[PDB]
Parts: C-alpha cells; structure tokens; sequence
C-alpha cells in the first residue's frame, strides 16, 4: 500500500 | 501509452506566465526529495535589510541511504531571496512527516518508514550531523507495526500525540514519562483499513479526526471508554480518504481530502450530509490545509501534480466554464507529485510546496487574483 | 564522581552551624538554570519573618516548561535555630514557558517585567501580573512581547539600569541584541533588534550593561575575549577595547556596583579575572581556586569588595579582594573568604539577597536550590 | 548545545 511515496527517488 | 511526458510541454508554458499569475515564485532543487513540509511559527525581520526571515521543517527521502530532518530559513523579499539549509539531522529511514509542538517548537515528531515514531529536540543536536549515520532520537513511540503518515500535536493538551498508521490503528501518546522508550496510552482501533491521516480539533482538547482507506471518516472522543467505536462514522469518499483539516476559525467544520479527487467539506453537527465536493484535481488528492488568515480559504494538492486555492464563499455563484466558480487558483509549478505543502503563518497567501523531483517551491499568487 | 562528593557532603552538613547563620534548602519538582531575587521585600507587622521572591525556571527532560516566581520565608531578627519555625519556600506562580528557561532576569526599573532566554533562540517578555499564578493547562506559551534577532539560543541577558526598556542579549549565533521596547506596548506583539554587535567570532556567553555609564556594555565569548562596547559608536563590528581575558571560554562577567573601572570575568580556565577598565592590557588580579569550569559570578550588593564565584566544580566561592597579598599559616589564597559546598551538583546560578547582607540563592542541576548566609565572625 | 545545560534532567 506504499503507492502514497515513489520508490527510488533522485538525487540532485 | 508511454513516453507522454506533456510534463514538460506545460511547464513551459506556466513559468511563462508568472510575472501575471504571482507576486512571488522562488524554486529551489533539493538535494533529496522532501516528502513533508511545514513553516515554523517565527518570522525575523532585520532592522537594515530588504527580507525577512522564515523557516521550514523538511525532510529527506533517499534511494538507499542517509535520511536527514531539515531546518531550512527561507529569505523572503520585503515590500520595497535564496533559501538555505540551518542544520541536518540523522534520521532513521525517510522522513515521511515532520511536525513541531506548538507548545515548544524546538520539539518536532517524525514519522518513519520503520513503524517507530521518533521525537526530535533539534537544539540538541549538532548543525553538522555524525557522519556515521546514527540516529539518536530523544523518544521512542510505540504502538504501531507498521509506517504511517497522519501526525498531530494537540494544542490544548501539550505533549499529547496522535499518530496514524497502515496497521489500520490511531495511536495516542503523552510522552510526559520515562531506552527513551514510551507507549502509547490509547490505540484506537475504528478504522478496519489503513489509516491515512489523523488531526486534533483546534479547540476541543477531548476531540479528534481520522482518515482511513476504507473511505470513512471517524470523530473520536477521547474520554470514551470505547477504542473499538468513534462517536461519528462516515462515509466521507467513494475511495480512499488520505487527509482532513479542520477549520482554524469555525468549529463544526472541516475538510477531507481523498483519492477519489474530490474535496469534501463536513458539518460535525451532520455527518449524514456532505456540505460540498470541490471537483477540479484531475488526480488523486493527498493533502489539504486550511488557510490561517481568511476564514473562506482552502488549498490542496496530489497526484496531478497541481496545488488548487478554493475560495469556499463563492459556491454557487453564476458564470457563463473552465471550472467550479468557488475555484480561485491553479498552481501548476511542480513537474511531479506534490507530497506535502504549507501556508505561511506570518505572510498571507505565501504557500510553501515540496514534490517528487525535489523541488521545493516558495510562492504566493497575484494580489488581482483574489480581490 | 559521587563517592568522593558524598564523603565531603557528609562533613559539609556536619559543620554547617557554625559556617553558616542560616541554610535552607529546596528540591524543585525540576532543575532551575537560572536564579535572581526580586528585589521588593515584603514584612508583615505581626510575625518576626520576611518575604522575598526569587525568579526561577524550569529545566525538564520533555514536558512542560514554567517561568517561576518563588517566595522565601528570610527571619528579620529573631533567634531561634536559623536554617535547619523552619521559615517556608512556596512557587507564587508558573508561566507556560516555550522550551527550557535559560535565564530570567527581572527589569531594574519595573521589576514585574521580566525576560527570558529561550532555547528557540527567542527572548520573551512577561508581566507576570498579567498571567494566572496557575499556569494554563493548554501549556501554550503566551508571552508579552517576542524579542527577534538571534539565529541560535543562548543565555547571556542584561537590561540597562538607566535606560529604561533597552535589553541586550548574548548567544551562540556569534551575536549580542540590543532591543529598545520602549516605545513598545506590551501585548503580545513581536520586536525586532534594534542593532547587532557582531564582534566575537565564537558562542556568546555573557554580557552586561555598565551599571552607571548608560552607553557601555561588555560581553565576553568562547573566543576568550572580553569586549567593552559603545552605543554611541556606529561601528558594531569592532568593540572600543577587546582583551585576551583568558587561557580558555569566557563563560560571564559582572561589573562593580560601587567602583566604576572594575569588573571580573570567569572562565573555562578555573579562574576568575579582575580588571581595571583603565587599562585593559593587564588583569589586575586572577583568583585561583575553582577546580572545574566556572559559570557564574556577581559582586555583593553590599560590599564593594566581596565577590562570588561558581560553576561545574559544585561549589560557590566568596571572594574578598581587600585581602589580597595578606600572609598566613595556605588552605587556599587569603581572598578566598568562604567555600559554599552546599551543592552536591554542578551550579547553574546564584543571586545575592539585595536587600539581607550576605544571603544568596544558589541553585544546582539536581534541583537543590538553596537559601544561605555564612555566619557573621567570617566577614567580622 | 553547550556544557552549561545538561542532557538529561531528571524529574523529582
């Protein structure tokens, strides 16, 4: 149910 | 059908058209996502300069690893700037939400992906974080079993905290006790699905908010004996119900946001009937937040990668369209999914907003556009 | 560590009545940091006692934080067993508090207005005759004004006895404040700096208005420096004087109430350091005793030339500097003139009775506050 | 944080 918080976000 | 980054085709657009649409844009890229935000309380204006001085608490969400709560001062131009980072600190797995005391805002609770919920004290610790990685948080939560977003701090009682859950659980603590471990006094065990976000009522020490995916929405009393059944049920959306706000100035009213697009407005005094649905988003809605300066203003944002200003006062007026009439501003600043955004206390219609590709805006619509 | 402590805390105790005309001890329900008197002593006709209040705080572990005003049962001239018909120690009122109090100090002029130091880095202003005596159980925070300016907490406060609502305060963001809030109606409203002394380089720790020139003040820093500056001066980044005043943190510094030119300073480096504002590139004297860090230090209101001391070594020393270069037998230099070992705990602050000679409030960090007076033959 | 306050005050 983690569709709240992305998987694999990206840096800058 | 992929590849349809139309993302970027009205990105181009929207930021053409600032210089009509706000007073004030700042963007900034952070160096992780944030998923939460919140304005502290204090506003510093020096005595010679042309800014003054505002301060967020952010946090990080990280691709494995090293996660950090954020205190970040924002320069803000006056009527007649960049925005920095004042201190980092080691927190165990993504910050999924910061949220300080109002009784002493030096305390701030987190929510963690790791069932825990952890209670910072950011003067205690180092502006230049242990390089090792270590969290050492200065209490303890337990209570759940899984991780959450719903947080709040009770205003009329200080210390009192409500967390939400995906264990389908509230839990309740007042961490005025004894490692730096405390459980919660109450675990309110309503909701059959996940809970998504929990609220105190502003004036009622006694009274609460919960949102659950089960579309419902529960008012609890907190002298009640029972933990199994709230004083009200709803059903509050024809999906999943992932935020609620109550009315800073009226007290029978309140606001849900769900992922069924729709803003629901709410009536304690009736739950049997639904104010009002404020249709625009074009996705799902995963944050909503009453303005703290005019009574008839509301914000929220999500999935659509939009923030939309309602102006509830203007329900029901004539038009000739593009939209609901209570529907005052669309904000189309973000590229991505809008995970958590903050009016300014101390700057009317200032709103700070973080989404999925770090960046994080601090902006504020045209004066024309609401007088 | 405790052991040794406890040893000499059982011979303390032991000796204590003919050491002392009075003790009197209190534990809080939490750690005060900071302790002054108020200065307005109260005296019922009939009884044979006085009433003084103290102006104290709270220093929780999580919780709620108070500013407190305590009042103390101090005998006028009876008899009787002095500290040991006991004379009473109440809390008068608490005021919801944002965070720890770092220090409280009254205003000289308008002794119900008092400051705070906040760990949020804001200092508060209450009218504690505007507040419940009982706190509201909302523990919201509702202060009179909020002093802007500061990045960072901090402790070091000091209104200016002869300029009426001008405040200045030291903190860990390098910087001194200077706020006039007299122009400023007291209710609720928000005051920023009106200018910013930027001298030191490292934490602030302490500053003080001089006590009859209204445009001189001096802070002293963890960059071991004590600097005297000038209001009238447009100059903020650079002080009239500046002085290396120790080999360590310069923690405070009290000016002489009775001799203009003389202050003292106390360090990191055990020891206190006594100047002549006349010539700064010479300490007129260091006195050496402490064997930890000092924290706090104040002239007696009485006695030009008696000071005191304290800070981590758990004890408060009085000094005498009128004995300095007597001859003896020693158990220590001859301006040691009394060694107050009443705290088993390091001592966050002290204040000096104005209106009862030689009694002093001294309080530690496991919440023992104590109410003393050495005896009389000591200082006769 | 200085070494003035302590960590951890303790309730009486």
């Amino acid at each position: 149910m983690s569709r709240r918080k992305q998987a694999k976000p990206q840096h800058i | 059908a992929v590849e349809e980054r139309v993302i970027n085709e009205e990105y181009k657009i929207w930021k053409k058209n600032t210089p009509f649409l706000y007073d004030l844009v700042m963007t900034h890229a952070l160096e992780w996502p944030s998923l939460t935000a919140q304005w502290l309380p204090d506003v510093t204006r020096p005595e010679g300069k042309d800014f003054s001085i505002h301060r967020l608490v952010l946090g990080t969400h990280t691709s494995d690893e090293q996660n950090h709560l954020v205190i970040a001062s924002v320069q803000l131009p006056n009527d007649d700037g960049k925005i920095e980072i004042e201190i980092k600190i080691n927190h165990e797995g993504e910050v999924n939400r910061a949220r300080y005391m109002p009784q002493n805002p030096c305390i701030i609770a987190t929510k963690t992906p790791s069932s825990d919920v952890l209670v910072f004290d950011y003067t205690k610790h180092p502006s230049k974080p242990d390089p090792s990685g270590e969290c050492n948080p200065d209490l303890r939560l337990r209570g759940h079993q899984k991780e959450g977003y719903g947080l709040s701090w009770n205003p009329n009682l200080s210390g009192h905290l409500l967390s939400a859950s995906d264990d389908h659980t509230i839990c309740l603590w007042d961490i005025s006790a004894v490692g730096k471990v405390v459980d919660a006094k109450t675990i309110f065990t309503g909701h059959t699905a996940v809970v998504e976000d929990v609220s105190w009522h502003l004036l009622h020490e006694s009274l609460f908010g919960s949102v659950a995916d089960d579309q419902k929405l529960m008012i609890w009393d907190t002298r009640s004996n029972n933990t199994s059944k709230p004083s009200h049920s709803v059903d509050a959306h024809t999906a999943e119900v992932n935020c609620l706000s109550f009315n800073p100035y009226s007290e029978f009213i309140l606001a849900t946001g769900s992922a069924d697009k729709t803003v629901a407005l709410w009536d304690l005094r009736n739950l049997k009937l639904k104010l009002h649905s404020f249709e625009s988003h074009k996705d799902e809605i995963f944050q909503v937040q009453w303005s703290p300066h005019n009574e008839t203003i509301l914000a929220s944002s999500g999935t659509d990668r939009r923030l939309n200003v309602w102006d509830l006062s203007k329900i029901g007026e004539e038009q000739s369209e593009d939209g609901p009439p209570e529907l005052l501003f669309i904000h189309g600043g973000h590229t991505a999914k809008i995970s958590d955004f903050s009016w300014n206390p101390n700057e009317p219609w200032v709103i700070c907003s973080v989404s999925e590709d770090n960046i994080m805006q601090v902006w504020q619509m045209a004066e024309n556009i609401y007088n």
